[PDB]
């Protein structure tokens, strides 16, 4: 184990805004 | 993300030598960076580039 | 020339002729010190 | 080490916050400008002022210094 | 009721780390291509971009010629298999001179200023296959249960 | 008596599935060494984790 | 296309900029630097593009 | 762009400013004149132990001098010692005569430059004055140049 | 009526230019009285004073061994053709170890890591008669009507 | 020799008295 | 043994300090010293070594 001081996740982002599917009823 | 740079170079002699008209020798060179730097923003852009992904 | 890493700095040629010399010693001191006391 | 150039305030381009290291085994700190003053010397062209930080000159310069010099050799 | 006190002693090297401060130079305008690199291992070069400049560089394989040992960063790599590594598609900072601390097969203390050959994976063995012109710089220590080597290298 | 024997904590949410925690460690060594010199050593830092369920 | 942040965009975390001179034996030298990511489509499908013409 | 020339032209020092390089970390077995070449004899806890040159060794860098470490006037057993191991540097010689431009150097015993026929190693820089009835050279040390047989 | 914006790429190099800044190597020298020496070629000595070692370069010619390569600096002057010179007498910069863009007239991209061979007046070729420690580095670009290649030097 | 004025301002110090005395004095009276 | 400082002693004429960061093209470097002399035994035989305990 020789690993760094610091995660994947401290350096990450996360868009705050989500995509739906759309489906028109008709 | 990426991250880009470059650097230029100078002298004594050229920095106290002066010119008839014109901007110095030092802020051309500080404006062919910039100019540097935005084409190739724009490059990679519009062309892209294999190895980087 | 090559200079000791621990003492590499402009402190290295002013500083001594600062401290060694007396005649820069009073061009330095003359004025700031009499300046404040007045 | 911290530096506004905001457009609204006439306090830009100069540094808001300063590295502080004195040395002796203390860990360097961070002061706010409002609370320190900096002295500087002599005025010299703002083309040097820049390379030199924002710093002035040393008194004594070359000619001076050797105008000292030689003396000693007379 | 007798006070005691007790020692004990920092390591010294580990895996991807400069020695010192010597004369020393660092490429960071390489890029990795076709899988990735362990930190502490020989790279090779692949092809230099003509106009655009970037190196491609990947993993040592039998045949091929030594360019640089990618180096430790605290920024750079990436997490995986319990150590550091750089993935593909990633700048990568090799060292093309200077003291570097490598990995190591052997099992004896190398001859200060001989010369060094590295097995076809890019780690350091006494009796490999690929012969260098780097040196051996006299370091020779052991992590946990990994055992290190201290190198001196120069331009190709 | 593994309730009182041990100790018993609650910084954990209910909803919540795994954990973990990290640990530190570091290298480094000095060197007797003379004036005009530039082969001072250097040191390093270290890290890992752990996990629960 | 259709011009919209949602749909495309570009990120320029970090703009130009330049580090202090670093002096040599008679000259400088001034390296700068910034960082970009490239172009990012969210949704493909609001992007046609006609060729050969 | 240029690299400026140093001025005192004395055995044991550097000549140019050039990208040299000096290894501080290190201690003498024996005694060790300003100006000559050392071998390393063993490696303790990651210092070299040097040595004057003998015959049959690879020689590893150029005693430097310093106006602190050795007061003496000479490098002493026992003592911390400082090292050229790249860059040009003025050397003793016993030679009579300024060997070809850019030829390769080779060492007699005691660290002395005494050929300008080697095959691989360290190369004439152009540099040849006299002292005391003896010469001095000037020499390009480079650091992976001389290779310890295996 | 349709808006219009445009586009045009700049020069990758110059003849003579520094390519990159890892650790080079520039001094001064003094030009021999025969011939002018074209800046971003090779260059001879013919001569080195004795008490410090100041030398006198002049063009390379055949059966010779070359020293550095010529750059651009402060001092250089304007041949007839517009070509950018080294005059007769006068200081010269001589680059010893580094990157740096360099005058060719062959026609195909050199290959990484192979040795370069030079003509007699001094200018890459790929089968030229003299032999070099140099080595190429990868670029390769074409200024108006120019030919350039980028070569590492070794110091001698 | 010196046709950019501010390197001998700043590298003599007469012509650095000439240059200041008069404008910083007026201004301080 | 006597604990006095007028029979043994360790000097540190110089304690720990760290000098300016010198900057490079993107990173910086960081030197340290010290100075110390060891152990010094102005007066013998106030010292008792018992060996193979």
């Amino acid at each position: 184990a020789t690993m760094g001081i610091w995660t994947a996740q401290e350096l990450h982002r996360i868009k705050s805004q989500s995509y739906e599917e759309d489906y028109p009823v008709g | 993300v990426f991250r880009l740079g470059n650097a230029y170079l100078i002298s004594i002699d050229e920095i106290k030598a002066g010119q008839a008209t014109g901007r110095p020798l030092s802020t051309r060179k500080a404006s062919a960076c910039q100019l540097a730097h935005d084409q190739l923003v724009n490059r990679l852009v519009f062309k892209g580039s294999a190895p980087h992904k | 020339s090559p200079k000791p890493f621990f003492m590499s700095d402009a402190s290295y040629h002013v500083g001594s002729f600062y401290n060694d010399n007396a005649t820069a010693k009073r061009i330095v001191d003359v004025i700031p010190e009499e300046m404040v006391t007045a | 080490e911290k530096r506004v150039t905001n457009a609204r305030s006439p306090r830009y381009g100069e540094p808001e916050i300063y590295k502080v290291s004195p040395g002796d085994n203390i860990q360097p700190y961070l002061i706010h400008h409002t609370r320190i003053f900096i002295a500087d010397g002599e005025r010299v062209t703002p083309q040097m002022r820049k390379q030199n930080q924002g710093w002035g000159a040393s008194v004594l310069n070359k000619s001076l210094i050797d105008a000292i010099c030689d003396y000693d050799y007379c | 009721q007798i006070n005691a006190s007790y020692q004990r002693d920092m390591a010294i090297a580990l895996p991807g780390m400069v020695a010192d401060t010597s004369k020393y130079n660092i490429d960071g305008a390489c890029v990795v291509n076709e899988g990735d690199v362990l930190v502490g291992a020989a790279v090779q070069v692949v092809q230099a971009q003509a106009v655009d400049g970037h190196k491609l560089v990947k993993a040592l394989t039998t045949g091929t010629t030594p360019y640089g040992v990618a180096i430790r960063s605290h920024w750079q790599t990436v997490n995986a298999q319990n150590q550091m590594i750089y993935e593909d598609g990633g700048a990568i900072n090799v060292m093309t001179s200077g003291r570097v601390w490598m990995l190591s097969k052997s099992t004896e203390a190398p001859t200060f200023g001989s010369a060094v050959k590295l097995d076809v994976d890019g780690q350091e063995k006494s009796d490999g296959t690929i012969e260098t012109t780097w040196t051996y710089a006299g370091g020779w220590t052991k992590y946990k249960d990994i055992q290190l080597v201290e190198v001196q290298l120069h331009q190709l | 008596s593994a309730l009182r024997v041990f100790p018993v904590t609650t910084e954990l949410s209910p909803t919540d599935k795994t954990f973990e925690y990290m640990t530190f460690d570091k290298v480094g060594t000095a060197q007797i060494i003379a004036d005009y010199t530039d082969d001072l050593p250097l040191v390093d830092a270290l890290g890992t984790s752990e996990f629960g369920k | 296309y259709e011009k919209n942040p949602m749909n495309m965009s570009i990120e320029i975390p970090e703009a130009f900029n330049m580090l202090p001179a670093q002096p040599k034996d008679l000259h400088f030298k001034v390296p700068c630097t910034s960082k970009c990511t490239g172009l990012t489509i969210y949704r493909p499908m609001t992007i046609v593009l006609i060729t050969g013409v | 762009y240029e690299n400026l020339f140093l001025r005192p032209a004395c055995p044991g020092n550097i000549s140019d400013t050039s990208t040299y390089n000096i290894d501080g970390a290190c201690v003498a077995q024996g005694d060790i004149g300003f100006g000559s070449a050392v071998q390393v004899v063993g490696i303790v806890d990651g210092v070299k132990v040097v040595a004057a040159l003998p015959d049959g060794g690879t020689p590893y860098g150029i005693a430097f001098r310093s106006q602190y470490e050795h007061l003496s006037g000479k490098i002493l057993d026992g003592e911390v010692c400082n090292v050229v191991s790249h860059g040009r540097v003025w050397t003793l010689t016993s030679l009579g005569e300024a060997p070809s431009l850019f030829s390769k150097l080779q060492f007699g015993s005691g660290g002395v430059v005494t050929g300008g026929s080697g095959s691989a190693g360290w190369t004439f820089a152009g540099g040849f004055v006299k002292h005391e009835d003896g010469y001095i050279i000037e020499v390009q040390v480079k650091q992976n140049a001389f290779i310890a047989p295996p």
